[PDB]
């Protein structure tokens, strides 16, 4: 394939340049699992056990044994499938324009496939975190004009059934109160027997700049690290800034057995083996990749959001 | 069209809610990660306590009975008798499953003794509580009270605003 | 429900089993306080010697 | 089949696509295995 | 209650393209004539591999009608419905339900097959009203090249030729 | 298992002396297919090609193609499970009760495992027939109290939208009525384009023995098995017509073509009678045995067969 | 696999009931073979 | 396993080496 094929092989050759997704941060090794499809859906059934009565004491002769019953559980996750087009050099060209210092055209803003390709993967990489952090497809800063999706397709921010914390925009700038909201929410998290895992936060910039004032010598950041601490068994908290948050605060835990991310392996950017040709020296290429696969259990994340109005 | 397809989604959850096991899916995982207080559901089937010399016959199905009385139904002639939810002097047994695809609906007869969980009928579900003698009425639904031994072992279960169920221990005929 | 064939969408199923764990009383016991006995049901006797200088 | 082993050869683009697959799983293994947290 | 159930059923894959409904007997294909007249018939009779097309977000349901661009308070984007006259943008030749997804084919594109028709002869002069069907009569080219053809007391359809603004 | 199971090893040895099933006469040997499946359904997809418009001529230069569509259609057919149990000896019992001539208790009405177990066979498999032919389950010659099936799940007389003709009762014995409400039905069938296949008619002993007489002045050279030969020979496209015979039927004709495109019967590969693993047991001679069969497969094309009935009240 | 050839030795009841089924078929299959209409 | 004894023997032998694996890898 490489003898004949020269995108592939310089894919190949360059892919390892890319930088690895943000989004694995925000997970344990444990909690992802690849799952092999581009589009459509996967049915998830979850199996359990319940006991009907007290156990039955084995004494003499007996024939009623107490029972042990099963039930099923079928979670659907839809998956969608995106692509992107871009133009680049085309190969027999690259040398009418491979300069001393660089190649392409400044002029015009025409790049060799390999860079333009890394370029155009960095970015859907960063399209691709923004929609698992936040669950919405946009381009804008404003966060509006975004991509009608699927339904049972969430992320960690816009997942339903879960818990949510409003702060009134007249106490938006009192820690006091967003700390009151944050223990309401906290008691009202059920983690069950699962409860003995680690933590996570994400906070926007500006929680951040308010977690680090002191408590009205101890801060803020460490009397919300003593409170998770008091409900998860008192493990690790761990702590994350986000600039795609925006007065927003997520707490959930780090348990493959309550929340699991089972993306698609074809997520990441992909190339496709269709590339545009003509007379002319600019040829366009496409990208694909997939979005969705976050599975949660019920009640099991907290959600605050400070009005700002 | 999206009216249409509304009033299908609401009549499709009543026939669901009419259901043991209906295939509803979610996105999320429903909460059950503790091993208390895990049985008070609908799809529990069969009997909390169960011995292996039980009389256990099947016979199809007239209507929904599970998880009620049942009585002998007969038709015509052209086909075989059938069994219905009911009670009173028709009691015939107590039908504890169905299996949908066949149409086919379990029954332990009355000269059995059976324990487990059984619809209650809605009126008195909060006076009915453990000790008290039930008996089996025209729709096969037990209610507090002659010719049938029932003891409930514990309080109503509201598992849906009119379906709520009751421990039972069904022994047999009363004189 | 959708009123297609979706079942043709259905290209992956995982099913959640989980597994039969360690239990967690043993959090509560030093390695050296646990010593298992030979028996099912009934009542086991055990003595404890015991010195003192007289 | 990786793209990070060397005496692979794809043959056409479904292996490719494999490939690169496989190279994606393993950076993530990588980089969650040298993560310090 | 199973009843209103089956009608409802019924009622919405009338209204749908390809419903999935099993059957307990095989059909007979007898003839391979006038075997194109049918709702399931996607795309159009004679399609050249220089067509442009585009897909969008369906609000409702437009197959085999005229969209027109419709435009919510920003919170996302843009997508199509039926519609007409002065605000027509395309012809919508395909849906597929699963992403919700309408495939447009537009104005400035040559088209040739089955439209949905208002409840006609070849050669008439037809327009798009505003709920995308195709009416008697003008800024649209559009000419019948057949009689109606009924497939449900509601539904008519026609083969069209739509080649651009009058 | 032969050296731990006897009665295993008996129904090995006594299973070729069970006979073949009659209903085995009323299909071509291409129009059966075993299909792997015990209690459930079958799913069979059917697809098509159509023209949306006139070929496009090839000359110069052109970008504008004629296109070809497609099509399918889905069919279910259900299968059900159905047992049977029946009492015997107990293998170390036999030798307290084989006689001289017999071995069994003639007083008790017991039998050793392998006879009872051929004599069930047998009925299992006449009920088989009856249900293939009829679509119907029942013990009884009124044909009441029959037992409730799933839907798809018809035979060769209740196969929905089919060619139904009824002769009345005033001409219960007027082969001219009869003839002509069978040439009416032969007008309606509707073969599509595999018109050309042989086929079968099956009719009861009553119908048999009326067609086997001189067609009627009384004109000789001809019977009237011969005439209806021929008509069907004129739909067939001048194919082979077999006819058969069956005590099941009474005052019914049924004609279908022999063609796997049109009917198809996929019975599952465990429809005819089995032998369960379970062997009930007691303290004394008698156990018990059970015998699992399968029912259901019949894939029919609509308005491809035609049933006349002679109605006699 | 088929109780027809008595060099066929079952190990278990499946075995045992799968050399049942293609007995039958065999059976079928030389029926249809030995008709003659 | 011969037997069922030797079977549960060797469950109960399995929970007394999985439960000292156990308490060599925890880490208080």
């Amino acid at each position: 394939l490489f003898d004949e094929n020269y995108y592939a092989k310089a894919v190949a050759n360059i892919i390892g340049e890319v930088k690895d997704p943000i989004m694995y941060k925000w997970f344990s090794p444990d909690q992802i699992e690849d799952v092999d499809l581009q589009m459509g859906y996967q049915k998830t059934v979850k199996w359990d056990a319940f006991l009907n009565a007290n156990p039955t004491t084995i004494a003499n002769e007996v024939n009623t044994i107490s029972t042990i019953g099963f039930s099923s559980e079928v979670v659907r996750l839809n998956y969608l499938k995106l692509q992107y087009k871009f133009r680049h050099l085309k190969q027999t060209s690259e040398k009418f324009y491979t300069s001393d210092s660089y190649i392409g055209d400044i002029n015009n803003n025409l790049l060799p496939f390999a860079q333009a390709y890394k370029l155009a993967s960095s970015e859907i990489i960063k399209l691709i975190n923004h929609f698992v952090l936040t669950g919405t497809v946009s381009i804008q800063k404003d966060g509006k004009n975004q991509k009608r999706l699927l339904p049972n397709m969430y992320g960690l921010l816009n997942m339903p059934e879960q818990i949510k914390e409003e702060v009134a925009s007249g106490d938006k700038d009192k820690m006091d109160k967003i700390f009151e909201k944050i223990e309401a929410g906290l008691s009202k998290l059920e983690l069950g027997d699962e409860f003995s895992t680690p933590m996570m936060v994400i906070v926007d910039p500006a929680t951040s700049l308010k977690l680090v004032k002191p408590y009205a010598c101890e801060k803020w950041e460490d009397v919300l690290i003593q409170t998770i601490k008091a409900i998860n068994n008192r493990e690790d908290v761990y702590i994350e800034t986000s600039n795609l948050l925006k007065h927003k605060i997520l707490i959930y835990p780090l348990n493959s057995e309550l929340i699991k991310f089972k993306p698609s392996k074809y997520m990441l950017p992909t190339p496709n083996e269709q590339v545009d040709k003509d007379s002319t020296d600019v040829a366009h290429s496409y990208i694909d990749f997939v979005l969705g696969g976050l599975l949660a259990t019920r009640k099991t994340i907290l959600q605050v959001n400070i009005k700002q109005s | 069209i999206t009216k249409i397809k509304q009033e299908f989604d609401k009549k499709v959850a009543e026939i669901q809610a009419l259901m043991k096991n209906p295939q509803q899916d979610s996105g999320l995982l429903s909460n059950s990660i503790d091993f208390r207080d895990q049985n008070l559901i609908f799809s529990n089937s069969g009997g909390v306590c169960t011995s292996s010399k039980d009389k256990i016959e099947n016979y199809p199905a007239k209507g929904y009975p599970y998880k009620r009385g049942v009585k002998l139904s007969f038709g015509d002639g052209t086909t075989e008798l059938e069994v219905e939810a009911g009670g009173g002097d028709d009691l015939y047994g107590v039908c504890s499953d169905i299996d949908e695809f066949s149409g086919m609906a379990t029954v332990i007869p009355i000269t059995n003794n059976f324990t487990g969980y059984l619809t209650l009928k809605k009126d008195g579900q909060n006076g009915v509580n453990p000790g008290d003698k039930l008996n089996f009425n025209q729709h096969g639904e037990l209610e507090k009270v002659k010719s049938v031994n029932a003891i409930a072992l514990s309080k109503a279960h509201k598992l849906t605003e009119d379906l709520f169920i009751v421990l039972a221990s069904v022994f047999g005929n009363r004189a | 429900m959708e009123l297609f064939d979706e079942n043709y969408y259905a290209k992956a199923v995982a099913n959640i089993i989980g597994e039969v764990k360690d239990p967690i009383m043993y959090k509560w016991f030093s390695p050296d306080q646990i010593e298992d006995v030979d028996l099912q049901m009934g009542y086991q006797k055990t003595v404890k010697w015991d010195a003192f200088l007289n | 089949a990786s793209l990070l082993d060397s005496n692979f050869v794809p043959i056409n683009f479904t292996e490719f696509v494999q490939a690169i697959s496989n190279t994606y799983k393993q950076r993530r293994i990588q980089f969650y295995e040298n993560l310090k947290r």
